[PDB]
């Protein structure tokens, strides 16, 4: 996260760390959506153009965490993956269309003060919150500057951007399965996800029922926190039918 | 006020990896 | 059923340091 701040303890209890067993390193973010299901981006697990192809036994999930590196005993919970489900029409060849994956934990995780699932949006929620200029929240342990990791989980709040503005900031072909977020050069504030934050949640707090909803998945961007560029997020609601038949 | 993404369900171009500084 | 309500915030009627910024962006003006 660029231009963010430390998260508070318990601020993002759905945040999941996808940790590479060997070599020991942060692979991606993810989110907890049930006691046994974790949501992430498909390209965190599968990206042939960079020879990336991770199976269940390559990865560990670490849930409840705050420190990027310290074992948090009686706070964090480690888990192993039963099965990985990548969207059948995930387009790794071009633009990362349908950048979504689900992961089943080998055993369900007990919830706690630090571990708690995020909601997925309904149609009513998606319609009320997915409006240009409304701010979501992005969290992760990714890099603080373009291409230098934080001590603890970082947080930044970012506005959803009008679709024609998103499409005009990039040469990439943008699909209805993506939205973009970020401040514009003349907005005074800044902030972005960066390397390491991929697959984490873009969440919004409903003013109607006080609950946090995962509206997006950290998918891709051009640089980190560049003027005139914006982060692109998987449009979670539009893919809910696929999320459905997996569980 | 303006929708940032459509509320229906899911039913060429340059590849991301060719963009300089691409963040994945 | 309990999703998205945080034990250390919503369940204790405590706001985090910046969730007001989010709510404030949802109002049009
Ligand atoms: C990725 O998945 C498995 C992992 O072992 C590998 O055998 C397969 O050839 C790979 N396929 C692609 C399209 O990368
Ligand atoms: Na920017």
């Amino acid at each position: 996260i660029v231009e963010g701040s430390d998260a508070e303890i318990g601020m993002s209890p759905w945040q999941v760390m996808l940790f590479r067993k060997s070599p020991q390193e942060l692979l991606c973010g993810a989110s907890l959506i049930s006691d046994r299901w974790v949501l992430t981006a498909a390209h965190c697990l599968l990206y042939p153009p960079w020879d990336k192809n991770f199976t269940e036994n390559d990865l560990l999930v670490r849930i409840g965490k705050h420190s990027r590196t310290r074992y948090e005993r009686n706070i964090e919970k480690i888990s192993m993956l039963e099965k990985i489900y990548i969207h059948p029409r995930y387009n790794w060849r071009e633009n990362l269309d349908r950048d979504i994956a689900l992961m089943k934990l080998k055993k369900p995780v007990a919830f706690s003060d630090y571990i708690h699932p995020v909601c997925l949006p309904d149609r009513e929620t998606a319609a009320s919150l997915l409006q240009a200029g409304y701010k979501g929240r992005v969290t992760g342990w990714g890099n603080l500057k373009e291409t230098g990791q934080p001590s603890v989980l970082q947080v930044v709040n970012l506005p959803i951007v009008e679709r024609p503005v998103c499409k005009d900031s990039t040469r990439i072909r943008i699909t209805d399965n993506m939205f973009c977020a970020g401040y514009k050069p003349d907005e005074g504030k800044r902030g972005d996800a960066c390397e390491g934050d991929s697959g984490g949640p873009f969440v919004m707090k409903s003013p109607f029922n006080n609950r946090w909803y995962q509206m997006g998945i950290v998918s891709w961007g051009e640089g980190c926190d560049r003027d005139g560029k914006y982060g692109f997020y998987t449009h979670v609601f539009r893919l809910k039918k696929w999320i459905q038949k997996v569980i | 006020g303006e929708p940032g993404a459509p509320i229906d369900f899911d039913e060429g171009g340059t590849p991301l990896h060719e963009i300089p500084g691409i963040r994945l | 059923a309990d999703c998205g309500l945080r034990p250390l915030f919503e369940k204790k009627s405590l706001e985090d340091k910046t969730e007001r910024e989010l709510l404030e962006s949802y109002i049009d003006g």
